[PDB]
RNA sequence: CGCGGCACAUCCACCUUGUGGUGGGUGUGGGUAGGGGAGCGUCCCUCAUUCAGCGAAGCCACCGGGUGACCGGUGGUGGA
RNA sequence: AUGCCGUGGUGUAAAGCGUGGCAGUGAGACGGCGGGGGAUAAGCUCCGUACGUCGAAAGGGAAACAGCCCAGAUCGCCGGC
RNA sequence: UAGACGGUGAGAGCCCGGUACGCGAAAACCCGGCACCUGCCUAGUAUCAAUUCCCGAGUAGCAGCGGGCCCGUGGAAUCCGCUGUGAAUCCGCCGGGACCACCCGGUAAGCCUAAAUACUCCUCGAUGACCGAUAGCGGAUUAGUACCGUGAGGGAAUGGUGAAAAGUACCCCGGGAGGGGAGUGAAAGAGUACCUGAAACCGUGUGCCUACAAUCCGUCAGAGCCUCCUUUUCCUCUCCGGAGGAGGGUGGUGAUGGCGUGCCUUUUGAAGAAUGAGCCUGCGAGUCAGGGACAUGUCGCAAGGUUAACCCGUGUGGGGUAGCCGCAGCGAAAGCGAGUCUGAAUAGGGCGACCCACACGCGCAUACGCGCGUGUGAAUAGUGGCGUGUUCUGGACCCGAA
């Protein structure tokens, strides 16, 4: 039977610490740091460049602002609904949200982004006008 | 896969089938060695602490002028080079529980169990003693007609108590419900022994 | 705690669909008389931030 | 865990004693001072091996040239010679014959002597 | 260059033909800042096992071992 | 004359390049050859050099002697050139 | 139903105090029930009417100056102060981020209100991969004491004989102190200077060397002397004994020859007459937090992965979908979407998707491969743990000013 002294970690898991400043076999005296300036006692701040205008203030703001009312759809291709459902029938937002293609609680959009050869009937919102072409030449209906 | 159950002094009733999805798993071991720091990592207290030298009584001043002395300069009297100062990087209280994943404590529990059953190490009872009354010395008896083992670990129904009591004070007897069981008591022990009671509610309990 | 991000970078830089960090350029904003058609076109639009400011750029913006 | 530390600090601390035995002053009582002496003494020790590969050459290559003037040749034609004639002994015995048996090594000059070309002085 | 030990890279052979091992060539192996790899010793906990008032630890000495940190044996002292 | 860029052959394991992790360094020194400053002084000072050594290189030579000449130390040998 | 823990002359479930489990309260206090007692209520209700009155005043609002809101005076709403000015009672008034209109929501300038939350001088019961006498509280010991300071204040050091004191009767030397002999004890190689008893440092004894030599004090070569073991005949008392010498071998020492410029730090370069170190023992410097950040090793699940607070349990176990990351991008945005922005463009460019390694074939092309089915069944993916490196915020590797 396996016991409490037969249990290992995996090979390359657990790997050793490194203790630094104990000796002149391992890092030595000066811990990897070596200076004698500021990196020696002291860390360096990242937006600091020596002295000059930084990067962060020599670049222009990228323009324009952000819509504060942007509604945000959750996005399913219409290639997709023909591997999740190859039998066809009924597509509703739960029925998705059960075959993972999409997220709780949003607002879907169907795309037509691949190949759709199932007979489907789906609701949905907003749909695209590349997926209600591909939705009604394989034989259905998409309604909001 | 069958696992016969018996009777306090007499002979087997009746029998449980073990489903093969439950205590036929192939053991990981790298995942057991994980699930098993990690409950004696939540095991700890972690009740150790010292000073700093902020926080060790007294030394406010500094003790002498810098310059004109001959002494080495100080600071303080509670410089960590002091007799009596702060501890540099010293202990303070921790918590050492991890965050190891549901699928991979079930897991672990599943595969050390299956190594059990697989070595005839899962015995079926159909209670410890057979009156209403605790009586360590024929729950002893009782369970050396089963192993000749060191490690035994009991699962028993909370709800039974002449059992609990009946082997409480015997040595390399782990008792705990059949809602707790976990990898680390499974791997300490050499005889898992359920109740019928409590088996099913295991198996009930994982379907 | 928890990390704060820049907030002067990250009005500045952004990231693509495969996760280039793009940047605008300099030049532009005014001054734009004795500039000919050539270098304001040559100053428009975007350019991905270059291999030698990659590194302390992803930082500002994490 | 508080961890005292004579345990582990004492067992260097009494093999550089140890091999300190025999120095004078604090360089066998001092551990700080018969470790620096120790560094010196390694050092000096493995210097010494590599010199004294010459050493012995110069001791050796020095009876060998006592010998053969004694038997009126020079160090110098008594190597050419027993190059000449295919003698491959080394030094090492060569300066050892000269002391233990001075006849063989008299037989050894005259094999050197003889192979020796006529003119020494003229061009190969 | 000769004779003998070690290590690393690469190549050629195989044994579950790289998780690796064995064998045979050739090459390489000064080193500060610094980077990478692999280990020794002290202490505490868990499981397993084994010693100990017929003498544990700690200490001292002598004799030995390992490529290094270091280790082992035996004896004296000692008392868990 | 050299140097530089391209290309075709031939040679050469530990070259080159791309993208990540972690750096250290950003006080140089003398020697050869070319030049500036200085008085064509300096163990002077400032540049050039697929130049060298020291830095960070032990060993042999230069009496001694970081930088010059020879030579790059895995370990052992009371071998040889 | 007791194998908790401690004691007892050494590791005790059965020797002791206890433990599991049960039993117990004059009185005081606390909690609750039932009474006394104390209060409250027994006239409104319903319909219709719009005629009136009322619905918290130096208040709201407005302005000036300030405070605080993510909001640093800004286009600045909502909230608070001080100064001036100063309404209206429902068709009223206030809010919905300047403001106006419509619409929705609510009734300021009166009061009170439990639970969910925070804390521990103190009491009781437990616990530790916490400390074990330079540690842990400054304080195991006269401890906030001794001592320092006019004062506010600062602020130490100091534990262990043995199982039992059986703490050495008596005799000797000595004024005592201290010892010697006796005696006690398992042991004074435990004697109130007391468990173990390290190093520096200080003696005594002994082996070898050293008073004509210039020494970073060692190292290699090397004679002799001393010591203790062994090979060959001899003292053959021969089992002996090793008795002395010859040979070898350990251990100690080192006449004499060669070579040889301390360690650290910091420097172009230090034996340096640059810095630090009298010596020994003990202590004294990359740590920790966080579903942080980037990158990796490794494990689980996988187009999905995973919970947080919380809930239930004797625990490390089981629940818990809120959320987060992956799932489609492009654009200032409206938007559109395998595309999309710019543009007059069916122009080019940016960013983003996009397989020929391949069987049949379709107009086929020298055989080549453009386009699409069935795959020939192409080669990919994330996310949660735990290691490790760097990193962010914290004292952040440690010590040090004026
Ligand atoms: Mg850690
Ligand atoms: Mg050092
Ligand atoms: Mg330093
Ligand atoms: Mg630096
Ligand atoms: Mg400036
Ligand atoms: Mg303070
Ligand atoms: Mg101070
Ligand atoms: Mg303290
Ligand atoms: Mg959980
Ligand atoms: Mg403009
Ligand atoms: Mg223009
Ligand atoms: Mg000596
Ligand atoms: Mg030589
Ligand atoms: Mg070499
Ligand atoms: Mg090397
Ligand atoms: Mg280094
Ligand atoms: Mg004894
Ligand atoms: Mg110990
Ligand atoms: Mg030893
Ligand atoms: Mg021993
Ligand atoms: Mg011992
Ligand atoms: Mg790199
Ligand atoms: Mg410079
Ligand atoms: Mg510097
Ligand atoms: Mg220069
Ligand atoms: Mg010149
Ligand atoms: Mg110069
Ligand atoms: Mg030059
Ligand atoms: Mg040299
Ligand atoms: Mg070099
Ligand atoms: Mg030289
Ligand atoms: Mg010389
Ligand atoms: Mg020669
Ligand atoms: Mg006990
Ligand atoms: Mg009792
Ligand atoms: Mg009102
Ligand atoms: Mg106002
Ligand atoms: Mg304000
Ligand atoms: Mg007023
Ligand atoms: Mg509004
Ligand atoms: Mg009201
Ligand atoms: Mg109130
Ligand atoms: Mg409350
Ligand atoms: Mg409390
Ligand atoms: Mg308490
Ligand atoms: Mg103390
Ligand atoms: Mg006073
Ligand atoms: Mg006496
Ligand atoms: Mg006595
Ligand atoms: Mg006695
Ligand atoms: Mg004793
Ligand atoms: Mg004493
Ligand atoms: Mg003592
Ligand atoms: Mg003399
Ligand atoms: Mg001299
Ligand atoms: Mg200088
Ligand atoms: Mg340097
Ligand atoms: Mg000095
Ligand atoms: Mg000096
Ligand atoms: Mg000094
Ligand atoms: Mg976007
Ligand atoms: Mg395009
Ligand atoms: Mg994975």
């Amino acid at each position: 039977t396996l016991k409490l002294h037969d249990l290992r970690p995996a090979r390359g898991s657990k790997i050793a610490r490194t203790r630094v400043g104990r000796g002149d076999g391992s890092k030595g005296k000066t811990a990897g740091r070596g200076t004698k300036g500021t990196r020696a006692r002291k860390q360096v701040p990242v937006t600091f460049e020596g002295g000059q205008m930084p990067i962060h203030m020599r670049l222009p703001k990228l323009k324009g602002f952000r819509n504060r009312f942007r509604t945000e759809y959750e996005i399913v291709n219409v290639g997709d609904i023909n591997r999740l459902f190859p039998q066809g029938g009924a597509v509703g937002v739960d029925d998705l949200v059960a075959k993972g293609a999409v997220r709780k609680n949003a607002l879907v959009k169907v795309l037509g982004d691949g190949k759709l050869t199932a007979k489907v009937d789906v609701s949905a919102h907003k749909f695209s006008g590349s997926a209600r072409a591909k939705i009604t030449a394989a034989g259905g209906s998409a309604t909001e | 896969l069958k696992i016969d159950v018996k009777t306090p002094a007499g002979k087997v009733d009746g029998a449980i089938e073990l489903p093969a999805e439950l205590f036929d798993v192939p053991a990981n071991i790298a995942l057991m060695h994980q699930v098993v720091t990690a409950q004696r990592a939540a095991a700890r207290q972690g009740t150790h602490s010292t000073k700093t030298r902020g926080e060790v009584s007294g030394g406010g001043r500094k003790p002498y002028r810098q310059k004109g002395t001959g002494r080495a300069r100080q600071g303080s009297t509670r410089a960590p080079q002091f007799t009596g100062g702060g501890v540099v990087h010293g202990p303070k209280p921790r918590d050492y529980s991890q965050r190891t994943p549901k699928k991979m404590i079930a897991a672990a529990l599943r595969g050390a169990l299956s190594d059990r059953a697989r070595n005839g190490r899962i015995h079926a009872i159909t209670e410890l003693v057979e009156g209403q009354n605790p009586s360590t010395k024929s729950a002893r008896a009782f369970l050396a007609s089963l192993t000749e083992r060191k490690q035994v670990l009991v699962v028993i129904g909370r709800s039974d108590e002449a059992g609990a009591k009946s082997v409480r004070n015997l040595p390399g007897v782990h008792i705990l419900a059949p809602d707790q069981l976990n990898t680390y008591d499974v791997l300490r022990a050499d005889d898992v022994v359920f109740s019928v009671e409590a088996l099913n509610a295991y198996i009930a309990a994982n379907t | 705690p928890k990390a704060k991000t820049h907030s002067g970078a990250s009005k500045r830089f952004r990231r693509t669909g495969t996760g280039k960090i793009v940047r605008q350029k300099a030049n532009r904003r005014h001054l734009l008389e004795h500039k000919p058609s050539t270098r304001t076109r040559r100053l428009d639009g975007r350019t991905v931030v270059a291999a030698n400011d990659t590194k302390r750029v992803t930082s500002l913006l994490n | 865990a508080r961890v005292k530390r004579a345990v582990n600090a004492h067992k260097k601390r009494r093999s550089i004693l140890k091999a300190s035995r025999g120095y004078r002053g604090q360089r066998s009582r001092l551990y700080r001072k018969a470790k620096e002496q120790q560094l010196h003494s390694l050092n000096y020790a493995y210097r010494d091996r590599r010199a004294r590969k010459g050493e012995f050459r110069k001791l050796w290559i020095a009876r060998i040239n006592a010998a053969a003037r004694l038997n009126d040749i020079t160090y110098n034609r008594l190597i050419q010679g027993l190059k000449a004639a295919g003698v491959e002994v080394d030094r090492k015995n060569l300066a050892d014959i000269a002391i233990s048996d001075p006849a063989a090594f008299t037989a050894l000059v005259d094999v050197a002597r003889a192979a020796l070309p006529e003119d020494v002085n003229a061009p190969s």
